[PDB]
């Protein structure tokens, strides 16, 4: 029974970890896109005149 | 027209090339070098009037005054054909007699 | 600590501030030329005149309205000091 309980805990924690990893990946992709846009703007109209 | 979009510095043109899973661009760029030094002035006063360059900037090596472009040095004799008059130079800062 | 940690960033505040200062100096005392080749010494007034000529206003306006422009810029920076 101890192994059954441990397996239940393991699968629950694995599901939680997978959800957290997926959310982190989504947020990282969004932040990367936003920072790429910011870098484009900085290279466009901070060095010269737009 | 936008600076540093494709290529470094002023852009001229580009050539595309294929790749197994992508594309390869070759940008041809224009870059200046061999700088110099000069003494400049913003405006020219003559007969109580102010003269401004139509396009370019005023330069002088010490004894004569010439007008050149922004990115190259081909001095030309200043005339009335490449300048225009606007009011009198009394409030302009940096005027020089000529 | 419960099995997780926060890695320190590679870039610190000091070098970032130095980079911002370098960019600011380049965009003030040199203009847009340093973004292509090598930086040039150009007085600020002529850079303002060129920037005005870029948008369609003749450069005479700037040289005939220098003091008013300076006062307006100073007031703008003073109010943006307190705005945020
Ligand atoms: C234009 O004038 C500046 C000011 O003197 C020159 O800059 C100096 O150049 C010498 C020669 O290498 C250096 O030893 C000095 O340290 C420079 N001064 C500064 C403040 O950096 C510049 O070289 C001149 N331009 C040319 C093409 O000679
Ligand atoms: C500044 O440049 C002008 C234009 O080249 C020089 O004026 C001429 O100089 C040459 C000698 O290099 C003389 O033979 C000419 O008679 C000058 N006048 C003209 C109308 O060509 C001037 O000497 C230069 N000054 C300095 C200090 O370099
Ligand atoms: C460019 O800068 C120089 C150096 O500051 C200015 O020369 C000063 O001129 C004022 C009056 O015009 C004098 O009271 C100072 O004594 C001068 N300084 C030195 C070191 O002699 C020059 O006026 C400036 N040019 C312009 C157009 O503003
Ligand atoms: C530029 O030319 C003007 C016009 O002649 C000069 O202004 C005169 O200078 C003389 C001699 O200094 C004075 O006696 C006059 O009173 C001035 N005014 C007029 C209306 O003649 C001026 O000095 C010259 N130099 C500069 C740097 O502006």
């Amino acid at each position: 029974e101890a192994e059954v309980q441990i397996d239940r805990l393991i699968t629950g924690r694995l599901q939680s970890l997978q959800t957290y990893v997926t959310q982190q990946l989504i947020r990282a992709a969004e932040i990367r896109a936003s920072a790429n846009l910011a870098a484009t703007k900085m290279s466009e109209c901070v060095l010269g005149q737009s | 027209k936008r600076v540093d979009f494709c290529g470094k510095g002023y852009h001229l043109m580009s050539f595309p090339q294929s790749a197994p899973h992508g594309v390869v661009f070759l940008h041809v760029t224009y870059v200046p070098a061999q700088e110099k030094n000069f003494t400049t002035a913003p405006a020219i006063c003559h007969d109580g009037k102010a003269h401004f360059p139509r396009e370019g900037v005023f330069v002088s090596n010490g004894t004569h005054w010439f007008v050149t472009q922004r990115n190259f040095y081909e001095p030309q004799i200043i005339t009335t054909d490449n300048t225009f008059v606007s009011g009198n130079c009394d409030v302009v800062i940096g005027i020089v007699n000529n | 600590f419960n099995g997780l940690t926060v890695l320190p960033p590679l870039l610190t505040d000091e070098m970032i501030a130095q980079y911002t200062s370098a960019l600011l100096a380049g965009t003030i005392t040199s203009g847009w030329t340093f973004g292509a080749g090598a930086a040039l010494q150009i007085p600020f007034a002529m850079q303002m005149a060129y920037r005005f000529n870029g948008i369609g206003v003749t450069q005479n306006v700037l040289y005939e309205n220098q003091k008013l422009i300076a006062n307006q810029f100073n007031s703008a920076i003073g109010k943006i000091q307190d705005s945020l």
